[PDB]
RNA sequence: ACCAAAGCUAGCUCAACAUACUAAACAAAUACAAAAAUACACCAAAAUAAAAUAAAACAUUCACCUAACAUUAAAGUAUAGGAGAUAGAAAUUUUUAUCCUGACGCUAUAGAGAUAGUACCGUAAGGGAAAGAUGAAAGAAUAAAAUAAAAGUAAAAAAAAGCAAA
RNA sequence: ACGAGCUACCCAUGAGCAGUUUAAAAGAACCAACUCAUCUAUGUGGCAAAAUAGUGAGAAGACUUGUAGGUAGAGGUGAAAA
RNA sequence: CUCGCACACGCUUACAUCAGUAACUAAUAAUAUACUGAUAAUUAACAACCAAUAAACCAAAACAACACUAAAACGUUUAUUAAUUACAUUGUUAACCCAACACAGGAGUGCACCAAGGAAAGAUUAAAAGAAGUAAAAGGAACUCGGCAAACACAAACCCCGCCU
């Protein structure tokens, strides 16, 4: 079963090793769970052929057999995670109604950032725990003044970026005037 | 309104052109050379 | 001046520093000092018999796409839930109270993999 | 760079007098 | 003191392009028109300058008056520091007392 | 792959990421912005294969095939048309294939000739009543179809030949989906027969 | 190289001693016994798909220990590398 | 007093 | 008796006087760790 | 699985699966001699000496004795045109030897064609004839030689 | 003849408007020695700003000096002050919409520090750079085109005597 | 604000001290490792922003020394040399 | 001619193989452990990670017989509970670190004094002055602030000041 990390020997020394087009999304959202299940894997053995050989022709110093393959299968694996997820993503949707998989708050780090904080499982409840308790989600009043450095900072830079392109407009319009 | 002289070359030139026939550094460099310009007239 | 830069890796420091490149913990220290693994903690991979089965890792050509359709909640609830739903209402045995013969779930806590805390990897 | 026409001007013409001093025209 | 050794491009100024010919315009509208805008209206700039002149102190001073608490924080500080030095700089320093 | 460019960057005929390209300019080459005349993508009106006439250059009244177009410095390449010529094989005591190259040009130089009297022409687009965007002439009152070209991968989809790791059409068309509300997990564990019983003990999420 | 099989390299003081110091009367081995420590059950190598190690690790043992035993012996005697063994 | 001028370097990119 | 050697490298040192969990424990810590924030430097801390 | 969260085990859990897994892997060729039983794997980082036993018995159906791992250090040594450090990134290499006495060897995958290479030389032969036959006349002295006279 | 020289762009500056004001990006990991999934706790807090300086010293005093209320006046007036330096009101008055946003601002030693808070320098807080120029096309490098003008040299060592010239 | 990774003094915790002489491990003696830095010559943009060569003083102690921790500028620490 | 091998701390691929070196690093070449590129690499048995609560114990380390004074680091057992189930995770290269340098300097421990490590001289010539050494007739401090330095000497006495380390 070791075999599997190589193409067929018949296409072992070729330059050319043609091949079909990725999966499109709308072809696997055609199919069902278990079949999504079976073809994960009938890609992913593909995925460590095409990695193996990737690095025995760099080790060689020879340019890889037609390399884009590599390229569709990662897309095709790509774009059946992108469906899986859909259907779970929907079917939670229906169920409980959150839109987020994994829970989450929205809070104030002592930077006085904004912050989206994701949870931890942990086996004892919040208030029991060291580590958790010594974090601190609020600022202090000190962090008040940086804030609005931040805001200014910020908004100096959209400012100028504003007035840059205005200015190449202008620029545009007395080099191309066929208006 | 930042101006900056255009011309100084033309400026140079009207004291370089004297010192052209002095021995050493001072038919050169425009320090020297208005320096021994002056002496000369 | 040592070096700020540089990302903070068990190779770095003193031999007291061990901090692992991030594979997840697979038991706890046990008596004898020797560890033990816990064998509910290690990935059983669930690998479907390929053999029989035909898909490939590429598609051909003159295969068609289609226009592209993200599956919404809605569009899912139709293909499933309405059918059942408006063959209920139409012989009036819908009932407002239990919709659990028609796929809804009350509670997650109950079933062995949770949606919304996410109970499972993958 | 300098804005203003006047200098290169007035260089054009000293350009033009260097080159008919290491090429005098017949 | 090398200078460029290629002419530039003939800059063309249409002296009748629009902002030019109707320029200064309505600068006389108090006059012709039986008072009611005073000239200063017309004027477009920065809020604490419209129809209003003063050397760079009064114009510092007047500006924190009047946006002060619009500005950015160094800017603000960067005003301040302005005024302290202007006022020390006009009232004790000079050749006329 | 996506190569990510220097936001300012020169275009060169040359694709991108290409050993033509970094040989012209390296890692750190930042040179003068050239003026570009602003195109939104709805106003522009080339595309490639179509027949075009060259107003401008050594070559003018010619009519040709338009090759490649570049929309980052609005160029076209009429192949065969506008022309200089360049060796292309090297070595120390040879000098190979004196080779005709193509030019660039600018939209301004080439005009859209519509397929009837063979005149060029100014293309316009216009919304017609079955929902269709074409390119209509204004001064010939006609529709100009859009240049069907063929692909980068040189692969004609009509004559193929499927090899043993494609999928036929058949069995990719193929609808398997029965969209039931179950996820993958329990969808695969119920179809495997794998029997789970317990649970799992309460979690605390922080 | 001995590294892939795996083995690795050390350096503290080596030692030739037989079980006792040379001063000993008794300088001779008769035989040995040992317990196999525990990673090495026939159920833990069962486990690993390991089946003929089941063997090996016996013979590896033996071929090891005794070696040692006997070569530590040798040297109590006075043979070595260049005097090579009479008996 | 011991007076002592403390040598700098120039930036090393040059 | 000859100087400049001053620096004698410890990570446990290092980290426990500069580390960015000593720069958080004191308010005068976070203002530093905000101070170059500010800044926009690439290293808030070692 | 990887870059994914698991769920926290308390006792009395239900087995942890992972249906779709996120791994991949490279069988690479050894840089020094290696004894038959062993082949040898890079592998994501995060992935646990037991995760790639059961993913090679299970999705390849391979007999795995034994597994040791590494971590290798990419260099951080080489910079940038602003001076800026580039780094290699890091990876981890598995060694396995196989159980049943079953012996490995790391295929040629780049075998040559003798046509192939017999059409290189006989290609470089007339290459070398075309620049033979440009190269000047010795007796010619640098006058060209398209003039018929 | 070398070394060199020349570009006009990158972007900036100041205002106007404006909604309203912590950008972008978050799969995992991040306050263990940040980026290390997983165990019984602790957690947190506030006290007038000071001085350099002006008073030709310095001792009371010394506008502005990180507290929204603008504008025309009342007015530098009443007042307050080692009654010195200086400081300084109010009552009371005035204020007409919205569009016409740009530039007698900079052009690579300038304009932002910025190609970058990066390199590099500091144990740290912190400090903090320099640098670009071909053309329609270089998928036109036996490559084609317009300065050859700074000091420094070379082409070309010197020949009694002297602020070097007149 | 930041600094005790140098150095001053502490706290924890480790580590070294061979030969000779002596009833003795006695802030004894001779003399290495080790620690200091006496006198001279070199060196003085140096090998070195305090070194080299010789020569010296201590060398079971108020000794040397590793690791981790502490004390912070109106301060600390100090067998006081500000 | 002799500072060697290893570990800790630190450094972070500078290590290895193949190839290249016009120029870039080496204060110069040859060529390459240090420049350039490509490709590889350190595999756990060593090391890190690796239980709590009660209760009995006055009795030093010093070859420990027994003691000294300054009174001394280092654990057994009993009881109560401790998920029980192959293979967890992480350090493993180097000619290396701190001194702006490929710096005669600074750097802990264990073993060694060679079995391991290394090269004082790019090639000449054989002037002065300078540095470092060996030898020196007769004399022996006459030198000099002072026997400083040097010596085939390596001894004796007396003051001043501080008791002493
Ligand atoms: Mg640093
Ligand atoms: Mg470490
Ligand atoms: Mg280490
Ligand atoms: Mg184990
Ligand atoms: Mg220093
Ligand atoms: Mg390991
Ligand atoms: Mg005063
Ligand atoms: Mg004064
Ligand atoms: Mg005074
Ligand atoms: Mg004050
Ligand atoms: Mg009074
Ligand atoms: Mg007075
Ligand atoms: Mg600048
Ligand atoms: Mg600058
Ligand atoms: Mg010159
Ligand atoms: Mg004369
Ligand atoms: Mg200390
Ligand atoms: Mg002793
Ligand atoms: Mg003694
Ligand atoms: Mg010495
Ligand atoms: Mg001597
Ligand atoms: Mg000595
Ligand atoms: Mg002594
Ligand atoms: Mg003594
Ligand atoms: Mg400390
Ligand atoms: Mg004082
Ligand atoms: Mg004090
Ligand atoms: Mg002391
Ligand atoms: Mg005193
Ligand atoms: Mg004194
Ligand atoms: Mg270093
Ligand atoms: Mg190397
Ligand atoms: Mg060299
Ligand atoms: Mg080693
Ligand atoms: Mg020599
Ligand atoms: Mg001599
Ligand atoms: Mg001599
Ligand atoms: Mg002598
Ligand atoms: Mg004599
Ligand atoms: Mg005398
Ligand atoms: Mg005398
Ligand atoms: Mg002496
Ligand atoms: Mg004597
Ligand atoms: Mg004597
Ligand atoms: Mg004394």
């Amino acid at each position: 079963g070791l075999e599997e990390f190589f193409d067929d020997p018949k296409n072992w020394g070729e330059e050319k090793v043609k091949s079909g087009a990725s999966w499109t999304c709308q072809q696997l959202r055609n199919k069902s769970n278990e079949d999504l299940h079976k073809l994960w894997y009938v890609l992913l053995k593909e995925r460590n052929m095409l990695l193996t050989l990737e690095q025995e022709a760099k080790r060689q110093r020879l340019p890889m057999p037609s390399p884009e393959r590599l390229e569709k299968v990662v897309d095709s694996m790509d774009a059946l995670d992108k469906v899986v997820q859909e259907r779970e993503d929907a079917l939670r949707l229906l169920q409980t109604g959150q839109e987020k998989a994994r829970p989450g708050a929205w809070r104030r780090d002592i930077f006085g950032r904004i912050i989206w904080h994701k949870f931890k499982q942990w086996p004892i409840p919040w208030y029991l725990n060291k580590k958790y308790n010594r974090k601190r989600f609020f600022a202090m009043p000190y962090v008040e003044r940086f804030v609005r450095m931040r805001i200014e900072k910020q908004a100096r830079i959209k400012a100028r970026k504003r007035s840059l392109e205005r200015k190449k407009e202008k620029f545009l319009q007395e080099k191309f005037p066929h208006l | 309104l930042r101006s900056r002289v255009t011309d100084r070359y033309w400026r140079v030139q009207e004291v370089l052109k004297h010192a052209r026939h002095f021995r050493g550094r001072k038919n050169r460099c425009y320090r020297l050379a208005v320096r021994a310009v002056t002496r000369a007239f | 001046g040592a070096d700020r830069m540089s990302k903070w890796t068990s190779k770095r420091g003193p031999r007291t520093f061990c901090k692992g490149r991030g594979a997840k913990g697979t038991g706890f220290h046990g008596r004898d000092g020797k560890f033990v693994q816990i064998k509910e903690m290690i990935p059983e991979l669930v690998v479907p018999e390929l053999a029989g089965f035909k898909l490939k890792p590429y598609v051909n050509y003159r295969a068609p796409e289609g226009t592209d359709t993200p599956l919404t909640a809605k569009q899912l609830f139709l293909e499933t839930a309405a059918p059942a739903i408006e063959k209920d209402f139409k012989a009036g045995t819908f009932d407002p109270e239990h919709l659990e013969k028609y796929g809804f779930e009350p509670t997650q806590e109950g079933k062995l993999f949770q949606l919304y805390p996410k109970n499972f990897p993958r | 760079a300098k804005k203003g026409f006047r200098a290169a001007y007035r260089f054009q013409k000293e350009l033009e007098r260097w080159r008919l001093l290491r090429c005098p025209p017949p | 003191f090398h200078v460029r050794v290629t002419l530039p491009p003939r800059k063309v100024v249409d002296r009748w392009n629009e902002k030019r010919a109707m320029f200064g315009v309505y600068d006389n509208i108090g006059i012709l028109g039986n008072f009611e805008k005073h000239p200063k209206e017309l004027i477009k700039g920065p809020i604490w300058l419209r129809g209003w002149k003063g050397n760079e102190l009064q114009r510092c001073i007047r500006k924190k008056r009047m946006v002060g608490n619009r500005m950015f924080i160094d800017d603000l500080h960067n005003l301040n520091k302005r005024i302290s030095y202007l006022y020390k700089h006009f009232n004790r320093h000079g050749k006329y007392r | 792959s996506k190569v990510t460019l220097p936001p300012n960057y020169r275009y060169g005929m040359s694709r991108p990421g290409s050993l033509s390209d970094k040989r012209k300019n390296p890692p750190g080459t930042r040179r003068r912005r050239v003026p570009v005349e602003p195109i939104s993508d709805e106003d522009w009106h080339l595309f490639c294969g179509d027949k075009v006439e060259i107003l401008e250059g050594k070559d003018a009244g010619k009519q040709g095939k338009v090759v490649q177009v570049i929309r980052q410095r609005n160029w076209v390449v009429v192949e065969g048309l506008n022309t200089h010529y360049r060796y292309v094989g090297k070595t120390v005591d040879y000098r190979g294939t004196m080779i005709p190259s193509e030019a660039p040009l600018l939209h301004n130089q080439v005009k859209l000739v519509d397929p009837t009297d063979r005149k060029p022409t100014d293309v316009e687009w216009r919304f017609t009543e079955a929902g269709e965007r074409v390119r209509v002439s204004t001064r010939s009152g006609r529709i100009i179809p859009k240049p069907e070209f063929p692909r980068a991968d040189g692969i004609v989809p009509e004559t193929w030949i499927d090899g043993p790791k494609d999928t036929s059409v058949e069995d990719a068309l193929e609808k398997t989906y029965v969209p039931r509300l179950k996820t993958l997990e329990e969808e695969v564990m119920e179809a495997m027969g794998i029997q789970e019983t317990r649970r799992h003990k309460k979690v605390y999420w922080y | 190289k001995p590294d892939k099989l795996p083995l690795f390299k050390r350096q503290y003081e080596n030692t030739i001693f037989i079980g006792s110091k040379t001063a000993d009367p008794l300088c001779y081995g008769h035989t040995q016994f040992h317990l196999l420590p525990d990673k090495l059950k026939r159920e833990k190598l069962l486990k690993q798909n390991c089946a003929d190690q089941i063997e090996v690790v016996f013979r590896a043992n033996a071929i090891a220990s005794l070696f040692a035993w006997t070569g530590a012996q040798a040297m109590y005697q006075g043979f070595w590398s260049e005097a090579d063994v009479t008996r | 007093k011991k007076r002592f001028t403390p040598p700098t370097y120039q930036p090393k990119y040059k | 008796k000859a100087r400049g050697n001053e620096y004698q490298p410890s990570n446990i040192k290092r980290k426990h006087k500069h580390g960015w969990v000593r720069r958080l424990r004191t308010p005068t810590g976070v203002q530093v760790i905000l101070r170059r924030m500010h800044k926009g430097r690439k290293s808030l801390s070692h | 699985a990887r870059n994914v969260l698991y769920p926290l085990y308390q006792l009395g859990n239900p087995q942890l699966r992972v249906f779709r897994t996120n791994f991949f892997i490279q069988l690479v060729r050894p840089g020094t001699a290696q004894p038959e039983d062993t082949v040898q794997f890079r592998i994501p980082m995060e992935m646990t000496r037991v995760d790639l036993r059961n993913y090679l018995e299970r999705i390849y159906n391979v007999p795995v004795a034994a597994v040791r791992t590494r971590v290798q250090y990419g260099s951080n040594r080489r910079r940038d045109h602003r001076n800026i450090r580039i780094k290699k990134p890091d990876y981890k290499v598995a060694y396995v030897q196989l159980a049943l006495g079953q012996t490995f060897t790391f295929p040629d995958l780049f075998p040559e064609r003798k046509g192939a290479s017999v059409d290189v030389d006989v290609r470089d032969q007339v290459l070398e004839d075309q620049r033979q036959k440009h190269s000047p006349d010795p007796r010619r002295g640098g006058v060209p030689g398209w003039f018929g006279l």
